RNA sequence: ACAUAAUCCCAAAAAA
C-alpha cells in the first residue's frame, strides 16, 4: 500500500472533505481529471496529494502498470486552529477560527471494483422469506 | 421580471454599461481580439456587429459618420475600421465578431472566460 | 366532443349591429388520433389528440416516444394529449382531424398553462392590502403581516402566503365561438385564454 | 432569533450531506484533436492555443512597435 | 455436439498452450518501446511476447481504455500483436482521420462475434446442423458471413422471431464480456482442428500452403475458433449493439450457399432510435446488393 | 345557548 499525507495546511475541513469524498474509490485517471476540473480550493491540493502518491508509488514501491493503481481510501483530519480577533461594533470582539486540514490518502494496488448495484425484488424475496423463517 | 428581456444589466448602472461596451469594442477593433466574461462577450456580439454596419452604411454619409463618432471618441479606431476592416466583410452580413470560450478560469472569481474576433 | 390548439393571438371584431367584441384566435397545426382506451367503470372512454411540431423529434429522445410514434404509423409530434369521452357512439379509431370540428356559436371551455409569475409575494397573489407607506411605517409596506392566533399555536393548513405563481393548469369557462375558419385551421373565441401566444391549449365542449 | 437547542451529529450529518447531493460529477474529459492533451468539453485546449496566443501577443506587440 | 466441441475446445486449448510454451520458452528478452503518439515516449522493459496494450495501461487508464489499434513501425497491428526489440509505438482511434484499419477490423469482429453466436444458438438445438464457409469483407461498409446447413433448415423457413433471438442471444454475449484471445499455431494442427469444416479445410490448405508463413492466427472467442490474417476488436465492451438484418441464397455449381449479413455500432454511439430504423433500413438494403 | 375537531378514556354493546 503507497499511502501519503499532507500537515499543517489551512483550509476548511469541510470543504476539502467535498473533493476527498470525490475521488473515494475512483481510479487514480479518473481522479486526476476530476481534480484537475474541479472548481475548489480543495481541488489544486489533492491534486497536488495526488500527483505525489503517484510519484511515490512509481519510485519507492515500483510499480509495473500505473493502470493497476486506484484510490482505496481518502480522508482528511482536522489540525490546530489559529484564534485570530475579529472587530465587531459597540466595543465588542468576535473570535475568528481559523482551522486546519490534515489530507491522507491510503492507494491499494489491483484494478479498482465496486458494486453499489442492488436487486430490490431478489432481496425482498429473500430477506422476506428468511425473516418469517425465523 | 425578466420576462421577454434582452439588454441585461451586469450589476452596472445604464452610463456604465454604455461606456463599458464602448470600451470593450474599442479593445475588440484595436486589437481584432479580445478576451472578457461570456456575458459581456456575448452582450457585445450585437453591439460591435452594429457598428460594423454603421461602417458598412457609407464614409461619406453624415447618419454614419455622427454615428461612428458618437460611439468611438478614439480617432484611431475610426479610420481603421471604415480603411481597413470594412471592405474586407463587404459580402458578409452576419459572417462577423466570432466568440469561442477559454478552457480555464480565474484564480480569483473563477469567471467564465470567452474571446471575441472578427474573421481575418 | 374537444380538441387540442395553439394559441395565436388576439384581435377586436365588429358584428353587423355594431357591438364590438374582444377575441383570440387559436390555431390548429396537426392532430391525429393516436390510442383508444375503453374503460368501465369511469363510463367512458379515453382518445388521443396530439398536436405535433415535428421538430423536436430529434432534440428529444426516449425509447417509449419514438417507439410509439414508429409503431402507430404517427409522424414526429411536438405535444401528446388525452381526453375523455363519455359517448361511446362519436368514439373512432385512429384517425386525422382538421379545424372544421368546432362550429360558430358554439361555448366552449379552455384548458391551458396560466402565465408563470416566478416567485411573487403575498401581493399580486391573494390580493392583500399590506400596510400604509407612511405614518411610521418601518419595512411593513409589502409584509403580509399577522398571521395565526395565540390560542392555536400552529398555523392552519392552505394559510395564505408568498410564493411561486402560474405555470400551472387552468380551465376557462364560458367562451362562445364567434367563427371558425377550415383553410386556415383558426378559431375564433370570445374570451381570454391562460397563457402566452405559442403555448398550448385546449378546446372542450363546456357545459351549459 | 437564537437556537433553542444544540444540534445532533445526526441530523447535521443528514442535513449537510444527503440534500445537496455533495459535488455532482458529469464528464467534462474530452482528447485535443491537435496535441492529444486531455482538455475540457466544449472548450478550446490549454497548450497548443495558449501558447500561440502569447505568441500572437508577443508578435502584435512587436508589430506595433514597428509601426510605431 | 457438446462433447465434439468440448473435445476441439480442449484441444485447441492443449495446442495453445504448447505452442506459446514453445514459444515462450525463454523468458529472457529486451523490448524498447519509443515513439511519438503525442510527444515523445521513451520507455524500456524485459520481457517476451510483449503487449503493447501492457504498454498502453504503463502509460495510463485513458490511453488504454481508448486504445484500439497500433501501429508499429509504419504498419498498423492489433493491439494484442506481439512486439519485439526495438519498436514504434503509435495509438490509433476511430477519431482519427485514418478510420479505414480500425473499420476493416470492426467487420471482420463482427463476422466472428456471430460465429460464435450461431453456433451457440445451433448448440441449444441438436436438430440443425451448421457448416462454416469463408467470410467475405466489404469496404462499402459491409460484411457477409457464408455458411451452409443440414437439409431440414433448408426444408424450414427462418421466421423473423428466430433471427430476433440470434440478436438477443448477441446482445448478451455482447454485454457478458468476454475477452478475445489471439493464438499463434501451425497450419498442421490448424488443419486437425477444422477438419470439421470443409471450406475452412480448402480455405487454409490453398492458400495458407501457398503463403511462405507456416503460422496461422486463430482468434479465439468462448468455444469459437477463427482465422483471421488482421486485427481484431480490443474487447467486449467496444461493441455496444448488434443487429442481424437478412439472409441469402445462392446457387453455384449445384451447390446451396446461405449468407447472413448485417451491421454494427462503432465507438459505442448511436445518435436515435429513429436512425436507428433507418439503419435497419439501410442495413437490409445493402444485403439485397451483397457487394463482391 | 358559547366561541379550534368529535364522543362526558377506543371501538362497540345491551336494556359467575
Ligand atoms: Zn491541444
Amino acid at each position: 500500500e503507497i499511502y501519503h499525507c499532507r500537515r499543517q495546511i489551512k483550509y476548511s475541513k469541510d470543504k476539502m472533505w467535498y473533493l476527498a469524498k470525490l475521488i473515494r474509490g475512483m481510479s487514480i485517471d479518473q481522479a486526476l481529471a476530476q481534480l484537475e476540473f474541479s472548481d475548489k480550493k480543495g481541488a489544486q491540493i489533492i491534486k497536488e496529494v495526488l500527483l505525489e502518491a503517484q510519484d511515490m508509488a512509481v519510485r519507492d514501491h515500483n510499480v509495473e502498470f500505473r493502470s493497476n493503481l486506484y484510490v482505496a481510501e481518502s480522508t482528511s483530519g482536522r489540525g490546530q486552529y489559529l484564534k485570530r480577533i475579529r472587530y465587531h461594533g459597540r466595543g465588542r470582539f468576535g473570535i475568528m477560527e481559523k482551522v486546519f486540514c490534515h489530507y491522507f490518502v491510503k492507494l491499494v494496488e489491483g484494478x479498482x471494483x465496486x458494486x453499489x448495484x442492488x436487486x430490490x425484488x431478489x432481496x425482498x424475496x429473500x430477506x422476506x422469506x428468511x425473516x418469517x423463517x425465523x | 421580471i425578466s420576462h421577454g428581456r434582452v439588454f441585461r444589466r451586469l450589476g452596472l448602472g445604464p452610463e456604465s454599461r454604455i461606456h463599458l461596451l464602448q470600451n470593450l469594442l474599442t479593445g475588440l477593433v484595436r486589437h481584432e481580439r479580445i478576451e472578457a466574461s461570456w456575458a459581456r462577450v456575448d452582450e457585445l456580439r450585437g453591439y460591435a456587429e452594429k457598428l460594423i454596419d454603421y461602417g458598412k452604411l457609407g464614409d461619406t454619409n453624415e447618419r454614419a459618420m455622427r454615428m461612428a463618432d458618437f460611439w468611438l471618441t478614439e480617432k484611431d479606431l475610426i479610420p481603421k475600421l471604415f480603411q481597413v476592416l470594412a471592405p474586407r466583410f463587404q459580402g458578409q452580413n452576419g459572417g462577423y465578431t466570432r466568440m469561442l470560450q477559454i478552457p480555464n478560469r480565474n484564480e480569483q472569481d473563477r469567471a467564465k472566460m470567452a474571446v471575441i474576433e472578427y474573421k481575418g | 366532443v374537444g380538441l387540442i390548439a395553439l394559441k395565436l393571438g388576439m384581435m377586436p371584431l365588429w358584428t353587423k349591429d355594431g357591438q364590438k367584441h374582444v377575441v383570440t384566435l387559436l390555431q390548429v397545426q396537426d392532430c391525429h388520433v393516436l390510442k383508444y382506451t375503453p374503460k368501465e367503470n369511469h363510463n367512458g372512454r379515453m382518445a388521443a389528440l396530439t398536436v405535433g411540431g415535428k421538430t423536436v423529434s430529434h432534440f428529444h429522445k426516449s425509447a417509449s416516444i419514438l417507439e410509439f410514434y414508429q409503431e402507430l404509423g404517427l409522424p414526429p409530434k411536438q405535444k401528446v394529449k388525452i381526453f375523455n369521452v363519455t359517448e361511446n357512439a362519436v368514439i373512432k379509431p385512429g384517425t386525422p382531424l382538421y379545424a372544421a370540428h368546432f362550429r360558430p356559436g358554439q361555448y366552449v371551455d379552455v384548458t391551458a398553462k396560466t402565465i408563470g409569475k416566478g416567485f411573487q409575494g403575498v401581493m399580486r397573489r391573494w390580493g392583500f392590502k399590506g400596510q400604509p407607506a407612511t405614518h411610521g411605517q418601518t419595512k411593513t409596506h409589502r409584509r403580509p403581516g399577522a398571521i395565526s392566533t395565540g390560542d392555536v399555536a400552529r398555523v392552519w393548513p392552505g394559510t395564505k402566503m408568498p410564493g411561486q405563481l402560474g405555470n400551472i393548469d387552468r380551465t376557462a369557462f364560458g367562451l362562445k365561438v364567434w367563427r371558425i375558419n377550415t383553410k386556415h385551421n383558426i378559431i375564433y373565441v370570445n374570451g381570454s385564454v391562460p397563457g402566452h401566444k405559442n403555448c398550448l391549449v385546449k378546446i372542450k365542449d363546456s357545459k351549459l | 432569533a437564537a437556537p433553542k437547542n444544540r444540534r445532533s451529529i445526526e441530523v447535521n450529518r443528514c442535513r449537510r450531506r444527503n440534500p445537496q447531493k455533495l459535488i455532482k460529477v458529469k464528464n467534462n474529459i474530452d482528447v485535443c484533436p491537435e496535441c492529444g492533451h486531455l482538455k475540457q468539453k466544449h472548450i478550446l485546449c490549454g497548450y497548443c492555443x495558449x501558447x500561440x496566443x502569447x505568441x500572437x501577443x508577443x508578435x502584435x506587440x512587436x508589430x506595433x512597435x514597428x509601426x510605431x | 455436439x457438446x462433447x465434439x466441441x468440448x473435445x476441439x475446445x480442449x484441444x485447441x486449448x492443449x495446442x495453445x498452450x504448447x505452442x506459446x510454451x514453445x514459444x515462450x520458452x525463454x523468458x529472457x528478452x529486451x523490448x524498447x518501446h519509443v515513439g511519438k503518439t503525442d510527444p515523445g515516449t521513451v520507455f524500456v522493459m524485459n520481457k517476451n511476447i510483449s503487449t503493447p496494450y501492457s504498454c498502453a495501461m504503463h502509460l495510463s487508464e485513458w490511453y488504454c481504455r481508448k486504445s484500439i489499434l497500433a501501429l508499429v513501425d509504419g504498419q498498423p497491428w492489433d493491439m494484442y500483436k506481439p512486439l519485439t526489440k526495438s519498436c514504434e509505438i503509435k495509438f490509433l482511434t476511430f477519431k482519427d482521420d485514418d478510420p479505414g484499419e480500425v473499420n476493416k477490423a470492426y467487420w471482420r469482429s463482427c463476422a466472428m462475434m456471430m460465429g460464435c453466436v450461431i453456433e451457440r444458438a445451433f448448440k441449444d438445438e441438436y436438430v440443425v446442423s451448421l457448416v462454416r464457409a469463408p467470410e467475405v469483407p466489404v469496404i462499402a461498409g459491409a460484411f457477409c458471413y457464408d455458411v451452409v446447413l443440414d437439409k431440414r433448415l433448408d426444408e424450414w423457413m427462418p421466421t423473423k422471431e428466430n433471427l430476433h433471438s440470434f440478436t438477443k442471444d448477441a446482445r448478451a454475449l455482447i454485454y457478458k464480456d468476454l475477452p478475445f484471445e489471439t493464438l499463434e499455431v501451425e497450419a498442421k494442427v490448424a488443419l486437425e482442428i477444422f477438419q470439421h469444416n470443409k471450406y475452412k479445410l480448402d480455405f487454409i490448405e490453398e492458400k495458407a500452403s501457398q503463403n511462405p508463413e507456416r503460422i496461422v492466427k486463430l482468434h479465439r472467442f468462448g468455444d469459437f475458433i477463427d482465422v483471421s490474417e488482421g486485427p481484431l476488436i480490443p474487447r467486449t465492451s467496444i461493441c455496444f449493439q448488434y443487429e442481424v438484418s437478412a439472409v441469402h441464397n445462392l446457387q453455384t455449381q449445384s451447390s446451396l450457399v446461405r449468407r447472413f449479413q448485417g451491421l454494427s455500432l462503432p465507438v459505442h454511439l448511436r445518435a436515435h432510435f429513429t436512425i436507428w430504423n433507418k439503419l435497419l433500413e439501410r442495413s437490409r438494403k445493402m444485403v439485397t446488393e451483397d457487394k463482391t
